[PDB]
């Protein structure tokens, strides 16, 4: 009955423009457009951090060498205080 | 007393050989997981943002 169609028009009257359609809003004096889609938009990463963890800075590992490949001043002197620990031990 | 010394270290010398061997893979060879820790930690992210 008409009662529910009229309300049922009343939601394709007040919100049709509202998110039905992009015709901003007529009852609000502040507007639709600019809060959600371009100032929300980076609203999530407003909230989180961007250039750094959205962009994920896909970063190269950082190498880590060996021992310097520099054996022969330091296995010696280990050995020789191989000497010293096995005279301990 | 000088027989059981000398006999403390007769089959230790050469079994330390495959003991020092492996003990160096085992310890230097952790560096494929790194790189895939490097991976896992760009799949959180990834995983983050999204569910953000």
């Amino acid at each position: 009955q008409d009662l529910y169609l009229r309300e049922l028009k009343d939601t394709k009257l007040a919100p049709s423009t509202l998110q039905d359609a992009e015709g901003n809003v007529k009852p609000w004096n502040p507007p639709q457009k600019p809060n959600l889609p371009e100032l929300e938009l980076q609203g999530p990463e407003a909230l989180k951090a961007y250039t750094e963890q959205n962009v994920e800075t896909a970063h190269v590992a950082k190498e880590s060498e060996e021992g310097e490949s520099e054996p022969i001043e330091e296995d010696w002197l280990v050995l020789d205080d191989a000497e010293e620990t096995k005279e301990s031990h | 007393d000088r027989i059981d010394s000398v006999s403390q270290l007769q089959n230790v010398a050469e079994t330390t050989k495959v003991l020092f061997d492996v003990s160096k893979e085992t310890v230097e060879l952790e560096s494929e997981a790194f790189e895939l820790k490097q991976k896992v930690e760009l799949a959180h992210e990834a995983k983050a943002v999204l569910d953000s």
